[PDB]
């Protein structure tokens, strides 16, 4: 009922931003601002309302609530939005960030405005859809399309039409990295379908039906590989991950929340959801395929981090080591292994948002990018470092913040079904200490004679480290207290690993 | 230096950890003390590697 | 059989724009008038769309042994109607600035809407050749129109000899398969001898350079860089709009189409003509080069849907539903092209590197361009990306694997150029006819955003038509 | 070794082979129309000779 609402308000606000565009100039931020409010109002009154606590063993279909809508009726394509446990701390989870992203661009005034906040509402919208997606179609079409807005942020907003390095590489790799793998997954569906359409009869694109499908073995496997590859693009897998740095350190850092903030969850989302229940024997046969690429792209991702001299690239190659603990976990047979992945994976949303939203405040401050020519401005600053300071403390896992009890519950699990590939992958924590301190120590310890430009520096306004100050206090309920939202996954995670464990 | 070599240690510490809940299944020090007797009836072989690897 | 009234109403397409070439020309021949001809030609072609209706009145039914009128027919009429009717009020800002015999237009683009509606209807092979040489002729002529440039008369040239080449290719195939067969008429036709198939090799390759495909494709660049952009209009639409009716229809009646022999060397075609077009385009920096170059590909992903028709009934709505994409695409993004020229201004300048800024100077315009140029590539919200799905799909259900991995991976290439010229539009920058030029394609701007996200009412349509 | 990252250069290599791939077809044009007619002509010959493998 509330999901129509719920994925179309970020399409209704940027109508109405470039309504409004003609009325005034002032009228975006704050008319983005609160629609992203009712957002989570709607999304928070879910979390309260509906029965979070339910039952572990209520089968695979369960759902809060749902919606059915007849689209096109020639293959059965239905809007098909149906909302899970995990599924509203995704929802929550981009509330929250597009409230900091509409905040981060607070002030921010241009030629247009209106054009950046309706393709803003909709970049965020097209996730929320991904999040709730049960219907096959729908799933792949909110998938591409939240892919085909933020092209034009990378173009038109990387740099104002000055430079030609802010599309023609960045963006472009962006672009097709992402929908030649889309395409992929689609002839996955496809195929899927047709070999479902032999067995029973009717054309049917819905999840429930699609899920217990008759096939063979040695057919399945390939749909799994064409399923895996658009969902180790998106996120960051050992492969295909070049797309990643090139597109934060050149967005805004705005852009930049959507990229790195939400953008990385869902595919991890659809490996939970979408591959994993569809094809149990074929992820069987996967699984120590999917162990060997986590473990290098966890070290992998630590090495290119501390090699790297600038601070965008650099947190943008620490997504790629995080990830690498995530899909371990997925690929396991432990349901604390999967409830461990949803808080590391709810934390490196909330520890990659507050050092972007920071690394772009700091370079509006010197007017200078690269890290090795700064150093000891925190005699200068007065706010900025001593945040971003615990900031990089909660990246590597630091207890009293949410990465420590995600990282360190999968290797629970992880070593619950495997033990060899579990102890190779714990030592990446070594290396994130390494390159944790390597961004701090080059950044702010050190003398301020480091730089001409590091003599003479702003202060910092009273909004931004309002929601600064918020993200750390709410990182570190989640790392001290992270009982609540793992009570909500319990049911959607168990009866997942339940169809794993009992379709083998 | 002193950060990576005491992290070094608690790799090492931690290791230990994941072996006594694959073992023994709770971390309280007294519920392990009666406890570590119950459950060592059969097989004795890996708790070498959990104390070695704990000390 | 001889003429009943059913048969009337069932030729009233091919009758109202015949009546109507007559009272043009002799509306020319009396006061010679840019006002008058160009009102007298749009009513015919308007009337000719009424006239559907009545035509749909009638059922699926023979006029000739030529002929055979179905609902089939009915919807590929419409489709090249709406092209020529897209031409003219795209031609009278264009023609405005011409210096003389500004008439002599829209009785050719007329003649050119008799040949589109002829190969609509066939049921035999000579009803072929009339239509095929009925739109030629205007074709011929009217990339030559304005010959006062210095490339004009060098693409009616180039494009002159060449499909005078493709008739008699043509016309010596279509003989050397009735040397077996005792009768030329499609249905009549295989009643696999070696002499029948290589009669039908030589019509493939007196159809294919019509069709723009792969080893008959050099045309294709030159002429449209050469022809006026309201020509282009119409060579870029109706001509092969038309043209791919009948080519599919020869296969789905004729007993020989059923045979892998001719299915193998159509799907290498067509693999061919997705890879030789979406690399060769991205180079380009000319928009109409590069429109050119986007041709060559949309027609391979039509054949990529034809060598599974025979497998599967969907094909039938799939080719159908493309081409309905695939025209208004083309006429969004030509018409801007012809509307940056509303004067003759004798070479019109256009150019990728021209079209730096452009929503600065005309946002509206710009706006078009961008909206159909994403919908020639595959991005949703358009609907271009419903008939992409429905070739994919016939492809994956005739398990054509090659055949549908080159649409994506043509899909993989093809995005880039699309892309530059969708944010070129946005780079800082460096008459009553003519508001009714941008209603024509501010009207397919609309069309085409409610028809990829909300897709069911086309399908309605095709599947009325189809039978 | 990795202060420039190998496998996001080795996974390039598709755009690097289509681009070059992609200039040679572009000089395999050449705009003098009786190479146009031959590849005509050596289209039909092509065409032929699949057919008759068939």
């Amino acid at each position: 009922m509330l999901l129509p609402w719920l994925i179309l308000i970020p399409f209704i606000g940027g109508f109405l931003c470039w309504q409004t565009e003609r009325f005034g100039v002032k009228v975006p931020r704050w008319i983005a601002l609160i629609t992203m409010g009712l957002t989570l109002a709607l999304s928070l009154q879910l979390w309260l309302q509906g029965g979070y606590s339910l039952t572990q063993s209520a089968g695979i279909p369960q759902w809060q609530s749902e919606f059915d809508m007849p689209w096109i009726p020639r293959f059965g394509i239905s809007i098909h939005l149906a909302i899970d446990g995990l599924s509203l701390l995704m929802v929550v989870l981009t509330g929250l960030l597009g409230v900091l992203a509409v905040l981060c661009s607070w002030k921010e005034i241009e030629k247009y405005q209106g054009f950046f906040h309706l393709n803003l509402m909709w970049i965020l919208g097209g996730v929320i859809g991904v999040f709730l997606a049960i219907d096959m179609f729908l799933f792949f079409f909110f998938w591409e399309m939240m892919l085909v807005p933020m092209y034009f942020l990378i173009a038109l907003w990387g740099h104002k039409a000055s430079d030609g390095k802010t599309r023609i590489t960045a963006a472009t790799k962006f672009f097709i990295y992402t929908q030649a793998s889309g395409l992929v997954m689609l002839i996955a569906i496809l195929a899927l379908v047709f070999v479902h359409y032999n067995a029973t009869g009717v054309w049917t694109f819905n999840y429930e039906e699609l899920l217990n499908t008759p096939m063979s073995s040695g057919v399945e496997y390939l749909l799994m590989l064409g399923f895996f590859i658009a969902f180790a693009v998106k996120m960051p897998v050992v492969p295909l991950h070049g797309w990643l740095p090139d597109a934060h350190s050149q967005a805004p850092t705005a852009g930049s929340v959507d990229l790195a903030g939400i953008l990385l969850k869902t595919a991890a989302y659809g490996l939970l959801r979408f591959s994993l229940p569809l094809f149990p024997n074929a992820s069987a046969e996967f699984a120590p395929i999917a162990m060997w690429l986590g473990v290098i792209g966890i070290f992998y991702g630590a090495w290119m981090a501390f090699a790297q001299t600038d601070i965008k690239r650099l947190i943008a190659y620490t997504s790629v080591s995080h990830m690498g603990f995530v899909l371990i976990a997925i690929y396991t047979g432990s349901q604390l292994a999967y409830q461990g992945a949803v808080i590391q994976m709810i934390a490196h949303g909330l520890s990659a948002a507050g050092l972007f939203i920071l690394c772009g405040q700091l370079y509006e401050r010197i007017h200078t990018r690269d890290m090795r020519m700064m150093g000891g401005l925190w005699s200068k600053m007065k706010w900025l470092p001593a945040l971003s300071l615990f900031f990089a403390v909660a990246t590597l896992g630091m207890p009293g913040t949410g990465n420590f009890v995600g990282e360190f519950m999968i290797l629970f699990g992880s070593f619950q079904v495997v033990p060899v590939i579990t102890v190779i992958s714990t030592f990446g924590l070594v290396f994130a200490s390494v390159y944790s301190l390597a961004m701090l120590h080059r950044a702010y310890f050190g003398k301020a004679k480091s730089q001409i430009a590091s003599q003479e520096l702003p202060g910092m306004s009273l909004r931004e480290l309002f929601m600064i100050l918020l993200l750390v206090v709410l990182l570190v309920l989640l790392g001290f207290y992270p009982q609540p939202i793992l009570d909500t996954s319990h049911s959607a995670i168990g009866n997942i690993q339940q169809w794993f464990v009992n379709s083998v | 230096k002193a950060f990576v070599v005491t992290r070094v240690g608690d790799v090492f510490l931690a290791f230990a950890l994941f072996i006594l809940y694959n073992e023994l299944g709770t971390l309280n020090f007294r519920e392990m003390v009666e406890l570590a007797p119950a459950h060592f009836a059969d097989g004795n072989n890996m708790l070498m590697w959990a104390t070695l690897m704990l000390l | 059989m001889t003429i009943t009234p059913q048969n009337l109403i069932a030729l009233l397409p091919l009758l109202i724009v015949g009546l109507t070439v007559v009272v043009v020309m002799l509306s020319i021949a009396w006061r010679r008038n840019h006002f008058l001809n160009a009102t007298l030609s749009v009513i015919g072609l308007n009337a000719a769309l009424v006239s559907l209706w009545f035509v749909g009145q009638a059922g699926a039914m023979d006029v000739t042994p030529l002929m055979r009128v179905d609902g089939f027919a009915m919807l590929y009429t419409g489709l090249v109607l709406l092209a020529s009717l897209a031409t003219c009020t795209f031609a009278y800002p264009w023609l405005e600035g011409y210096n003389d015999n500004k008439d002599e237009f829209y009785l050719l683009v007329l003649i050119a809407a008799l040949g589109g509606i002829l190969l609509a209807n066939a049921n035999h092979l000579a009803s072929l050749f009339l239509g095929i040489e009925l739109i030629s002729l205007p074709l011929f002529g009217l990339v030559g129109y304005a010959f006062r440039q210095k490339r004009s008369l060098e693409a009616s040239i180039k494009y002159t000899i060449l499909s005078a080449a493709a008739s008699s290719f043509l016309l010596f195939g279509m003989a050397l398969v009735y040397a077996q067969s005792g009768d030329l008429s499609f249905v009549a036709l295989g009643k696999n001898e070696p002499l029948l198939l290589a009669g039908f090799g030589l019509m493939i390759v007196g159809l294919g350079f019509k069709l723009s495909l792969v080893p008959f494709h050099l045309w294709t660049p030159d002429v449209y860089q050469g022809a006026p952009a309201p020509v282009s209009t119409f060579l870029a639409t109706a001509s092969k709009i038309a043209i791919f009716g009948v080519v599919m229809r020869l296969f789905l009646y004729a007993p020989v189409g059923d045979s892998e022999a001719i299915r193998v060397v159509l799907a290498i075609i067509a693999f061919a003509s997705i890879i030789f077009g979406n690399l060769m385009a991205l180079s380009q920096t000319n928009i109409k080069r590069l429109l050119g170059y986007s041709s060559i590909s949309h027609l391979g992903y039509l054949l990529v849907a034809l060598i599974a028709l025979q497998t599967g009934e969907m094909s039938m709505e799939a080719v159908g539903v493309y081409l309905a994409g695939y025209l208004f695409s083309s006429l969004g993004a030509f018409g801007v092209v012809s509307l940056m020229s509303s004067p003759y201004r004798g070479p019109d300048a256009d150019s990728l590197f021209s079209y730096r800024g452009l929503f600065w100077h005309r946002p509206i315009l710009a706006a078009v361009m961008t909206v159909m140029m994403l919908s020639l590539a595959g991005i949703p919200m358009t609907l271009g990306f419903i008939g992409k799905f429905y070739v994919l799909a016939v492809g994956v259900q005739a398990h054509l694997w090659w055949l549908v991995g080159a649409v994506v991976v043509g899909s993989a290439i093809g995005l880039y150029y699309y892309l530059r010229v969708a944010v070129s539009l946005y780079l800082h920058a460096p008459n009553w006819q003519y508001s009714a030029g941008g209603i024509v394609v501010l009207i397919s701007a609309l069309l085409v955003l409610v028809l990829g996200v909300w897709p069911q009412p086309l399908i309605s349509i095709v599947r009325l038509a189809m039978p | 070794l990795l202060k420039r990252d190998p496998l996001n250069s080795m996974m390039n290599i598709p755009a690097v082979l289509s681009r070059f791939a992609g200039k040679g077809l572009l000089l395999s044009e050449n705009g003098y129309l009786r190479w146009y007619v031959a590849s005509m002509s050596i289209g039909a010959v092509v065409v032929l000779a699949l057919l008759m493998v068939l």
